[PDB]
């Protein structure tokens, strides 16, 4: 009999040594509720040389989605932090040590001396004005949980983001790499001329709900269709219907 | 649709402050149940059971009946024609109701301003609260309509002191 | 009860000296067909429940002030009755407890 | 110049190392402040035109100086959540937010005088607004001098604020001689690194741990893990209940369970503690918005700011008269 | 003060929103609540 | 605490690592061939890893110049927490307050294991439920919280989500109920003096009846007692009620609550016109509320301004209203309501907007927690009667709450449509 109470103490034993265990992850996750999406924890630079590695070795499998879910970040960071990488074993290759990084060490060691805000998943931000239906005497129906509207909004925002910053980066990834002139003194005629960019304007030159269709007509008489670069051009100047998020 | 609203005009809501009334208003059949009526019936008592916004619900009859049981004649006609899954699917979807009435979370008073018969007992009895009038008659005609006391009627005639059911059931 | 914490002085045998209640009542039951006293709009006042017998011949602004009317001729049986009815349920309610 | 502004807002808005005599004006600049907010209930004018000129003079000096009141008049809205959101996307902004450079005429001596680029481009406009995908970098002749500054910045930082005021609250002239013999360990990389690998700082990092875990309580975090933990800690109840009936119907195990469920009782229900020592007040880092490689340095922008984590000292309170913001949910609103 | 409705709803809605503490006879009353009766139009017919 | 001796030794033993693990690292590879270049030149003179050595130049000619205390405390620079500004008696009431309950638990946690009787054991386990149902019992709302918290720590993706935001909701709820509650004596206060409490009540309760059921006794005997007895027993029954007076005096302290801010609106001196000539007072309208929906108001007169600020103070929490707000931030519609000449305007608004609103106007209604609504103040701009019109139009407001009890209907958000 004696023996039930002696494992009843091991159970009761192996709960109140480990009380304090039970109150740090409810604080981690007490920053996830108070802040939701908030992901509580710090992305360390260690985290982040391994999001390369696993990068560089199978892109096909570590991708971004599955990276941004493994290690609970937005996929906008992991574009970053991989691009961060790419240009800090280029910096180290140039020099021909690895760089210091002293910072980088005591952010990592000793994150409870800084205050960090590194966000999961995004949450759209509600403008939460009153307008309200009242429904039939005789309705039988369901209403939505708000939460799961919230949710719905939230992840559109999120795509819609995603999309947008894709774009820009790429646009300014190659940018950096110099395939956009950006100084006015850089853009020089050709030997023959300046190529143009010929938008059929009207509703019977459109190439649908954002502009006409375009081609590019060379300087020596002939016309060709658009490149991926000029594809990007005219993808980013488009208008948007929506309001500016962030 | 457009074609519901002879259902809607069958199964009315009233509602009050933080309850809700169904209303039988079948008059040419003296409020007898048909399968779109059970339908909505427990279509309406699910939404209301799930609303934290309602306290109780109420099951009232209009006229001078509350609820003759079952409309036979259709499930009569059903069998004629061979097919016998318009009869299966009125049963399981009456047998459905009864027993969320007997299950069911928030308090439900029922009504009985006439004449109750059959089903029209099953639906009401295994609620929680239970009105009777002046004008109120219960009775149980199944066995001779060649049918018997289904709908939870051998659940509460059963527990009646002594063999009461058995007289009431056999006898009508 | 509004001012129930002021002051009393002692003067004669005069009309007696009585003070206001200790504690303030969760309920006045009031027997004011000539509303003789300011009961009702005091209790008004404090958020305190009235229970009374209502005349045909009630003012408005007195009837909006009891929470519990019983609407009746305030003969000598029906406040017997009355009074019996209510004394019976509150010594059974509290026979229910021990007490 | 900057420290009478101290005087102005009665208290420490300047940013630089004080004297023994500024410290003794403090004092008693402190002292008013006090007094004041005991006054607050017989003031008619105390939240339309002190509070609110208070927080926009605050406001004011935390981005630089600018015309506030003027640049927000310039839009027709009422709250500043807009107005300050745009702010935090602004090119010295970011430069601060970023800890690339200490204060924001730095940053804006920097962007002006043509040492800082945007997507390797020189960008020498200092209000620029950065959105999503914008890459920020130094030049090559002018990265090695502001990696240097960098480290001096966050390692001069670890010792003028986690060790003077964490458990080493020295006094003042006997922590300035103190503070020789700390910069000495600083001056070679072994000396930081062996700094970094201490039981000292592990010390510090642990205490600090626990004074974050107490700090929770005040928002009812102990009664969260016990609703959390509730059949259990009942159970615990029941086991004892148990034992105590059947083994003495007819002792190391009733003090063993006694001992369990009191510290366990004590733990789930003792209340929170607000010491007087005043909390260290920390560096933010804009993780949610800003990702940077401090090696080079080079940073990119992923998302935009939030109006919850702008690093200004100012409470919420008196914040809330120029924001209106419903605080709590974690939205830009 | 100027909130609308009788003593019971005008008590519930002041203690729910914790601007009163509760009463003793709050539970009283919501255990048995005043009588209603439904709008009578006004017009007594002689007997 | 950490002594200053211990940080020179720790610094000094810092400084010493570093010169050991260079001996030891020059001993390494000086003995495997290897010339010290790197170590010698290299960490001792052109180092300069921080650009830190004018910085020591500099400390160290400023540590040299002038005398004081060296062990004086001065004014901190990093300080201004300024949310530190608490009254520390009640903090360390809370203390031994929470001791004494836990002191009074354990005590019969160990009378539990001194019985004899199972009768004797039944009697200390009631005991001990009744003094855990009063003092260490937990609300259920945290029992709801930490059971959503279980479910959260498995969730992933849309359920993640969805639970998050409930149980933001319910952290919001549980720490409003837990700071502002009636019922806890914590959340109260005394004003400047003009269970503890409940003890200190209860003993003034037991002396008054005392006192009441003496005097009852006396005039009792008073009525059948003529002659100087009766003028006796009259001066006995006058000093019962001095008595009887003076205790009831002493049970009207009035008390403040925390958590709520008090503003002056209106401060006026009126006058009256004697024979003497003027006779002057100050009237005092104030204002109060805790960000909660909570809102109250008191006008007082008294002799001076300060006395009838004063007077307000004290009255103001004796009428207290609650409104009703929409997501916390504003007005469920547009209302229109007038106080005698006194025309108000309220429009509710989105959630970046702010408040639109004279300073009566926007001082009630950040009091009473609204964040975004437009209002205008038409005709007669009377402090007091603008104080009354605010009070009429914020609880003429129907909710979506009141419409569906109103009409027995479901009244549903639109964008939850
Ligand atoms: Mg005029």
């Amino acid at each position: 009999m004696i023996k039930e109470i002696e494992k009843d103490n091991r159970h009761s034993r192996v709960f109140v040594d480990g009380i304090k265990q039970k109150m740090m992850e409810m604080s981690v996750l007490l920053k996830q509720v108070k802040e939701p999406g908030a992901r509580g924890s710090y992305l360390k630079d260690s985290e982040k040389t391994e999001m390369y590695r696993l990068h560089k070795e199978n892109p096909e499998v570590y991708t971004v989605e599955r990276l941004a879910k493994d290690y609970r970040i937005m996929r906008q960071r992991v574009h970053a932090i991989l691009f961060l990488k790419e240009d800090e074993e280029e910096e180290e290759r140039k020099l021909g040590r690895p760089l210091d990084d002293s910072v980088e060490r005591l952010l990592d060691e000793y994150p409870e001396f800084f205050v960090s805000h590194d966000r999961e998943f995004h949450v759209a931000s509600l403008s939460y004005k009153p307008d309200f239906k009242v429904m039939p005497e005789g309705w039988d129906g369901t209403i939505k949980d708000m939460d799961e509207v919230h949710y719905e909004i939230s992840k559109k925002e999120d795509d819609i983001l995603y999309e947008e910053f894709l774009r820009r980066f790429e646009f300014n990834k190659l940018k950096w790499k110099g395939e956009v002139k950006c100084h006015k003194y850089s853009r020089r005629r050709s030997s023959d001329g300046w190529k143009i960019t010929v938008e059929k304007l009207g509703p019977q030159g459109k190439r649908g709900n954002g502009g006409g269709w375009k081609f590019v007509s060379l300087p020596d008489g002939s016309s060709r269709p658009l490149n991926e670069v000029e594809k990007m051009y005219v993808k980013r100047e488009a208008p948007r219907r929506r309001r500016k998020i962030l | 649709s457009a074609s519901d609203a002879d259902v809607q005009d069958q199964v009315s809501v009233e509602g009050k402050a933080k309850s809700r009334a169904a209303i039988l208003d079948r008059p040419s059949s003296l409020n007898a149940l048909s399968a779109p009526m059970v339908g909505r019936l427990k279509r309406l008592y699910e939404s209301w059971e799930e609303n934290p916004a309602i306290s109780f619900v109420l099951m009232k009859g209009s006229g001078k009946t509350f609820c003759s049981g079952a409309d036979v004649l259709p499930l009569y006609h059903s069998i004629n024609e061979g097919n016998t899954e318009e009869c299966k699917h009125f049963f399981g979807s009456l047998y459905n109701f009864v027993y969320l009435q007997g299950t069911y979370l928030k308090p439900n008073i029922a009504i009985m301003d006439g004449v109750t018969m059959g089903c029209g007992g099953g639906i009401s009895i295994p609620g929680m609260f239970r009105v009777a009038t002046d004008k109120t008659v219960l009775a149980h005609p199944e066995v001779q309509i060649g049918f018997h006391p289904d709908a939870g009627a051998s659940y509460y005639l059963s527990r009646l002191p002594g063999y009461l059911g058995e007289y009431l059931a056999l006898t009508g | 009860l509004t001012n129930s914490y002021s002051p009393k002085k002692f003067r004669s045998r005069h009309k007696k000296l009585c003070f206001g209640p200790t504690t303030m009542p969760d309920c006045v039951v009031v027997f004011d067909a000539e509303r003789k006293s300011s009961v009702v709009l005091e209790a008004a006042k404090l958020q305190i429940p009235v229970v009374a017998i209502v005349d045909p011949n009630v003012p408005l602004e007195f009837f909006e002030k009891i929470t519990y009317p019983v609407p009746a001729r305030d003969s000598v049986k029906f406040v017997y009755l009355f009074c019996n009815v209510i004394t019976k349920c509150f010594v059974a309610e509290q026979m229910k407890m021990g007490i | 110049l900057r420290f009478q502004t101290c005087r102005l807002l009665l208290g420490n808005v300047w940013n630089r190392e004080l004297t023994i005599i500024q410290r003794r004006i403090l004092r008693r600049l402190r002292n008013r402040k006090r007094s004041i907010k005991k006054r607050k209930i017989y003031s008619k004018k105390y939240l339309t035109s002190y509070i609110q000129l208070q927080t926009t003079r605050k406001l004011s000096l935390f981005y630089g100086d600018l015309p506030i009141t003027e640049m927000h008049r310039g839009t027709k809205r009422t709250s500043y959540i807009p107005f300050l959101l745009n702010l935090e996307t602004r090119f010295d902004v970011i430069l601060l937010r970023l800890h690339f450079l200490e204060t924001i005429p730095q940053a804006r001596q920097l962007i002006s005088h043509r040492r800082v680029c945007v997507n390797k481009g020189m960008v020498s406009i200092t209000h620029l607004k950065l959105s999503h995908g914008d890459i920020i970098s130094f030049q090559e002749n002018n990265a090695i001098i502001r990696g240097e500054e960098i480290r001096r910045s966050f390692y001069k930082e670890i010792l003028v604020e986690k060790i003077i005021g964490k458990l080493l609250h020295q006094p003042l002239r006997m922590w300035r001689r103190s503070k020789t013999e700390w910069f000495h360990l600083l001056k070679t990389k072994r000396g930081c690194r062996l700094l970094l690998k201490s039981r000292f700082l592990q010390q510090l990092r642990s205490s600090m741990q626990e004074e974050d875990l107490e700090r929770t309580k005040k928002f009812g975090s102990e009664k969260v893990c016990l609703g959390s933990s509730f059949a259990e800690h009942k159970r615990m109840k029941r086991n004892l209940l148990k034992s105590l009936f059947l083994s003495k119907r007819r002792p190391i195990v009733y003090n063993s369970s006694l001992s369990l469920y009191s510290n366990s009782t004590y733990c789930f229900a003792s209340p929170h503690k607000l010491t007087m020592k005043r909390r260290i007040k920390r560096i933010e880092l804009p993780t949610h918005y800003l990702e940077v490689n401090y090696r080079t340095p080079k940073a990119v922008v992923f998302y935009g700011p939030n109006i919850g984590h702008i690093p200004h000292d100012i409470r919420l309170k008196d914040l809330n008269l120029l924001l209106w913001s419903r605080n709590g949910r974690g939205q830009n609103i | 003060s100027w909130m609308k409705g009788d003593l019971l709803s005008k008590t519930r809605r002041l203690v729910g929103g914790l601007a009163t503490r509760e009463p003793v006879w709050l539970k009283a009353m919501e255990a048995s609540p005043p009588p209603v009766f439904p709008r009578s139009n006004g017009n007594l017919k002689k007997i | 605490t950490i002594s200053p001796a211990e940080a020179d030794r720790v610094v000094r033993d810092l400084l010493a690592e570093v010169e050991k693990e260079k001996q030891r690292e020059r001993e390494e590879r000086q003995r495997q061939g290897l010339d010290c270049k790197d170590i010698d030149d290299e960490d001792e003179d052109e180092e300069d890893y921080l650009g830190i050595e004018p910085f020591i130049e500099k400390l160290k000619k400023q540590n040299l110049k002038d005398d004081g205390e060296l062990n004086r405390r001065e004014e901190s620079s990093d300080s201004d927490s300024e949310l530190d500004e608490v009254d520390w008696d009640e903090e360390r009431k809370k203390e031994d307050m929470f001791n004494k309950k836990f002191q009074r638990h354990k005590e019969l946690l160990q009378t539990l294991t001194k019985s004899e009787t199972l009768d004797e054991a039944y009697k200390w386990m009631t005991k001990l439920d009744k003094f855990e149902e009063k003092h260490f019992k937990l609300a259920p709302e945290y029992r709801v919280i930490g059971e959503l918290m279980n479910r959260l720590k498995v969730a992933e993706g849309k359920d993640k989500f969805i639970l998050q935001q409930k149980i933001n909701r319910a952290m919001r709820l549980v720490e409003w109920k837990e700071a502002f509650d009636p019922n806890n004596p914590a959340n109260y206060g005394v004003i400047e003096r003009d269970d503890d409490m409940k003890e200190r009540d209860d003993i003034l309760l037991e002396k008054l009846n005392a006192i009441d059921k003496k005097l009852e006794s006396k005039l009792s005997e008073l009525d059948h007692t003529f002659g100087k007895k009766g003028k006796r027993l009259e001066e006995e029954i006058r000093d019962l009620a001095e008595e009887r007076n003076a205790l009831t005096e002493k049970k009207r302290q009035p008390l403040y609550r925390k958590g709520y801010d008090v503003h002056v609106i209106d401060v006026k001196k009126v006058a009256k016109v004697t024979k003497g000539g003027r006779v002057e007072r100050y009237t005092a309208l104030m204002v109060c509320g805790n960000y909660e929906g909570v809102i109250g108001y008191a006008k007082a007169k008294a002799e001076t301004g300060q006395s009838a600020m004063q007077k307000a103070y004290e009255k103001c929490f004796q009428n207290l209203h609650y409104i009703e707000r929409h997501e916390e931030h504003t007005i469920a519609h547009a209302i229109q309501t007038s106080y005698k000449k006194t025309k108000l305007y309220l429009w509710p608004a989105p959630t970046t907007t702010g408040m639109k609103a004279g300073r009566v106007v926007k001082t009630m209604l950040l009091l009473a927690g609204f964040k975004n609504i437009k209002s205008k103040v038409i005709g007669s701009r009377n402090s007091y009667n603008t104080v009354k019109a605010v009070l009429k139009a914020l609880n003429a407001v129907e909710t979506p709450k009141d419409v569906q009890e109103k009409f027995g209907r479901t009244v549903v958000e639109k964008y939850l449509l």
